[PDB]
């Protein structure tokens, strides 16, 4: 679940 | 209106239309991610028309580039609007692949179809290529995500214009459209997400037609002050039943009690009145002595006397339709200076002149067959016809609750849509419960429009709480579920 | 009386009034700690009058000094009583801050308001500054803790003297006051803690008005010896119903059975008597042949004969009120030499001379509307008027059960208050259940006052055990919950 | 570079700069929602400069309008750039409130500060108003969200330019900046989210400096084919220890074994060599006969002979620094035609000419104190100086691993940053473990740069897996945790 | 546990 | 958690 | 919960 953000 | 909200947002507030188009596309991507999980494993086929719906599609496709396994756009239109053109140009500069010819087998190499062919700009029937492609997508078994509204759904009526896309997920912008709410469109829409794409909140809120929501119904529920007595919660008279239809009164009466009304009285021809108290001895069921098992003018004075002591009167369930019932219903409603809830056979014999001449308020609760007879049209011309409903409410000074899988509730100025419920309610007895619920909430202090809103919602939600298969739901089980629906609401 | 208990404790037992005042304040602090958890995070605003309630506040404020984030006292009175002065002096010597001017915005910098303005020394309406400050505290959304009674509640009646503080928590001393128990005061009180501040236990116990508690009801519940038969648990006759009100008998009858009575017989006009056994075939429902569907003198002898074999007779639910019912009820009660439970329409036609002349006992179970008609006053003059209730019980030699959100049960010497229940009981049918419960417990050997005490409690507790929203509770569901209430009681 | 990536995205790819600015602001809103939950309860204070960082802030503020409790923008700049101006204009047209004067107490009425004063356009020290406001925000205890980089952090170095904002959350665009990765900036950044705002993925990926990630390290881990023997996994020689430092060899040797090396041999002065096998009898610990407890030229030939049979040699831990060790280390490295890992005291005596003249590869693993001595600068001039590190690697043909809370690993072309680890590694012995890990992975087939990347990561991750307080971590516990770190990596 | 308070 | 979507 | 007692 990572299209917008990388942690 | 929403297309006027786009215009104002661009033209008066000054938001670039390209910005709104970008926000729309990225909302689609986030919505898919929320429904499908990580997108990187999936191959996407984006079907784009030449209008702004297609431009939204180009934004989707460009934002999937280099993040997912494969993207292909099949561009199906002739001209491109300026924003679609801009976004088509971006897609290509980003390395995107576009084709203009659709080969039947192209579906084989993709997992997800993004349907951005037609949105709110659909005019007339879909034919030729557009249609063959929609039919192929529908036969393909892939996951389908529609941008704005599934292509082929009229966004103002929910009607299918010859053919339409059946979506697993539809992402719409600003507000739900009427076509997502009314059938068949509601069915084709699949799961619906409403994205905020940056319209001013003031404008989004000035929309005059609403879906009834849990939050709205929670804030309308009347208060239960601790220091209270039965009179605090009002009194209902239900005038109902006949020798042929002895059950209707009981279901209406318990509908009132289960929503919290203090006192419910039924007026029912003897000896059918005894049926109610044998089932629910909490009810007061007054015997009316009739000539042949039906209400008639001979009962007019007794029923007006019984009305003096109550806050609202419901009339109609199980009365029968013959001329003596017609004389009685119309003379009664003409003299009753109390709010009235008018259902079933009282609708079938109603003279609409009577509604106009009444000082007191009324709620009418027809199904489309009853509404058709009442305004002298076909079922097909009245079903889901919210403008006709609004006109009728406004001309006759009433609230109209037009029952169906989506129920419309209007007083002529404000129109609300209810989407709770299931097919367990498509069974005799279920309307009678609703009529009681409405009368009940009016008795508790809610206005007729508020009473109707809360009731249609809770009546549908109660049905959804049935533990077993919905087709086995009966009106008695529904009565039992009402207090659970109210509890879950808070 | 409790203010006489303070005096005796100081004047005869010799406890320094400063010691009682200290114990009161620290109880408030412990009570807040039990409700709020650790106090050290909170800023406290203590509103102190010039009386001993304010002195209690000064004790609270001083004991929070250096333990919590901030304390400020707003002193609102003119003079100080000696104990308030002493404790004001301590607060200051301890480094405490006091102001005498209240600025509207002062609430912004505090989390908890301790309301020590007026307690039991409230006389007359609150006006001017005191009032503006109470209104501001009520609009402020802070946590409010009232010392003794919320300021503005008359501690003898529960009435609001123009305006009053709405508390989240009230800490009172010695015993609950009548103003915490009757509405509106019960509502304003919020959660109530009763603190022991050192009065001799003998004096606390000599208080003649009590709240009905679970412990009291447990010890009154009759025994169920194993070697028993139906006759061990008594026989009830219920005289009830009419052609208009066919459900009342069933609810009263099952009320008796569900509390453990051995045998219940209903006397009900034919054919409405068949309603009862169709629902609950355990009941005996005797047909009374009547001229027009109502009891009349023609039925007097049959009902006296049916009375010979029973232990108690309940009369009234659903009888109707017309002159023939009046003649019958009064001549019946005049000749019945059995305990009588008199409800509903039997109250509405009752001649009180009849109660005076009866050798046997009676319980009357009116709601305020019925009590108003019976003594010829307004509802507003009888509602929660426990002194009037006591006078009436004493003059007429009966037990009076005056029903409302708080129910008063008195025989003229002993007065009890019931606080179980909820708004689900503000619905027709619910009184009929109670009448049966009472008759039932009398049949089992409880005195009329004991029977009434246990019944009002269990009837309210049953309502609280309903699983769904209380407004959907009906008398039938209530019947089902009675055996659970009894089980939970032990 | 990233600011050149913005330009290209606007100028060559044709994305409107307003679109990128919109995507940036909304990313900030979603990021806050993910960290704070529902935003509607919170009051927001947005501090906006006049540059594009402030424009991002105006977008944030406008998108919170009508959704949250309160928004206020304090605009702190003089001029506005065109995109900031456009977005300031939108905020106002949307009904937004802006002030230009900052009152010290303004923080009292807000829950969240959005810091959009300076981003990557920060030049020189922050002084005057800008500074007083940053100091007030830092003393205020509110939740702080920084747009792009906390204001006052140099985005290329991580240095604080006189004063800087301490954020709970920083949302950055495209890629992490060096200033989020190096301290003090890494500390000020708080929790970091990297948002995709629509740059082409090709450009984002062409960035030549990277953070070492779990995914990268997973794909570099060597394979363990089932049909294998010890020789498959290579052979390490460690040349280490002295009479003063007998522990270093053991920690380096077990570092190699715990990462999966087939065979490890230590060459250690007798009798300190026996220390290793008494602790870990799996190690081979060869006695070197020395004159005074230190390696010297007399041992050169024995150590070159021991080197013939191995794949990599690690040298330095615990050797001591005196002239005879210097002669030996430099003559050894000059003749050893094997990869070398050079640590600790071998760095302190190293002649850098020797590295240039070597055919075989080398990894140097200095801390800043050792790197300072090696290039003859101050600790302050070399610490976190990644450009100096790159120059040194490139000139001397080696991989440089410059150890600190963030470790830099470079070969002159590619530079990587490691952010795993904790203060438990700031303890003697911990570097010796790392040296073994590196030698070990080289022995297994990884290139020197790959070996160094995987090792710094796993060494830090092992430390994070310590179960008790990190300050109690010792190198022996760290050795025990390495196989868990490797397992968790997959 | 009721020496000080009754609920 | 509802800034972007209503269900 | 420590106004009266320390453990
Ligand atoms: N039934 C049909 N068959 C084939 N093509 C059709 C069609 N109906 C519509 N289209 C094409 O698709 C185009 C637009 O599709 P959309 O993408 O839905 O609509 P739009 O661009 O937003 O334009 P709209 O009509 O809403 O009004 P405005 O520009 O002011 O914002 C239509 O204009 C038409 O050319
Ligand atoms: N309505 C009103 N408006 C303004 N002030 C009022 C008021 N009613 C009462 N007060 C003031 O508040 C004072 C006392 O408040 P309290 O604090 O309630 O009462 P008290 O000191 O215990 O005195 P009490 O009257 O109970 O009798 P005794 O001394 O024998 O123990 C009153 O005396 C009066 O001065
Ligand atoms: N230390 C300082 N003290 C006071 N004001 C300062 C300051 N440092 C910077 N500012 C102001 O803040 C402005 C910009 O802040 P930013 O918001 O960080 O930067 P920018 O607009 O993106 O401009 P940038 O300099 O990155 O380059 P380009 O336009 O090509 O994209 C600066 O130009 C300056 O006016
Ligand atoms: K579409
Ligand atoms: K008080
Ligand atoms: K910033």
């Amino acid at each position: 679940a990572a299209w917008l953000f990388e942690a | 209106h929403m297309k006027e909200i786009d215009e104002l947002t661009i033209k008066e507030y000054g938001v670039d239309s390209r910005i709104l188009m970008e926000r729309a596309g990225i909302s689609v991507v986030l919505a898919m991610e929320e429904e499908l999980g990580n997108l990187s494993d999936y191959r996407f086929l984006v079907l784009c028309g030449g209008g702004n719906n297609g431009g939204d599609g180009f934004v989707v496709a460009r934002n999937l580039l280099g993040v997912v396994k494969d993207v292909l756009v099949v561009f199906l239109g002739k001209k491109k609007t300026p924003d679609c053109e801009y976004n088509y140009g971006l897609y290509k500069k980003f390395g995107g692949k576009v084709v203009e010819q659709f080969e039947p087998s192209i579906l084989n190499e993709f997992d997800v179809v993004v349907d951005a062919i037609f949105g709110t700009g659909l005019r007339g029937e879909i034919t030729g290529e557009y249609a063959e492609i929609i039919n192929l997508v529908n036969k393909s078994g892939k996951v389908v995500v529609s941008v704005d509204v599934p292509s082929g759904i009229d966004s103002n009526t929910g009607k299918v214009l010859r053919t339409a896309v059946k979506a697993d997920l539809t992402v719409t912008f600003g507000v739900p459209k009427i076509g997502h709410i009314l059938f068949p469109g509601r069915d084709l829409t699949g799961k619906l997400k409403v994205a905020n794409i940056g319209h001013p909140v003031h404008l989004i809120n000035s929309i005059n037609r609403y879906v009834i929501t849990r939050e709205m119904v929670r804030s309308l529920l009347p208060e239960r002050p601790r220091d209270s007595h039965k009179g605090t919660y009002g009194k209902v008279l239900i005038i109902a039943g006949s020798r042929l239809y002895s059950g209707a009164p009981v279901l209406s009466g318990m509908g009132s009690l289960k929503v919290g009304t203090g006192l419910v009285k039924l007026a029912v021809p003897f000896p059918q009145n005894l049926i109610a108290t044998s089932r629910f001895p909490e009810l007061i069921s007054v015997p009316i002595d009739t000539e042949k098992g039906f209400f008639s003018l001979q009962n007019l004075q007794e029923c007006l006397e019984l009305s003096k002591d109550v806050d609202v009167v419901a009339i109609g369930p199980g009365l029968g339709n013959n001329e003596h019932v017609r004389e009685f219903v119309n003379e009664f409603l003409k003299t009753l200076e109390k709010p009235a809830v008018i259902d079933a056979d009282a609708i079938n014999v109603l003279d609409t002149s009577v509604l106009k001449e009444r000082k007191s308020p009324a709620v009418l609760t027809p199904h489309p067959g009853e509404m058709a007879r009442l305004v002298k049209k076909t079922v097909g011309d009245v079903k889901y016809n919210y403008e006709l409903a609004e006109e009728f409410a406004k001309e006759n000074d009433c609230v109209l609750v037009l029952k169906s899988a989506t129920t419309i509730v209007t007083d002529g100025e404000k129109t609300l849509f209810n989407i709770t419920g299931n097919t367990g309610l498509s069974k005799g007895g279920s309307g009678d419960v609703l009529t009681g619920m409405i009368a009940g909430f009016i008795a508790q202090g809610l206005s007729p429009l508020e009473a109707s809103t809360v009731s249609v919602y809770l009546h549908g939600f109660a049905a959804e709480l049935f533990e077993q298969d919905e087709r086995g739901l009966t009106a008695s089980e529904l009565l039992r579920l009402i207090p659970e629906a109210i509890r879950r609401l808070k």
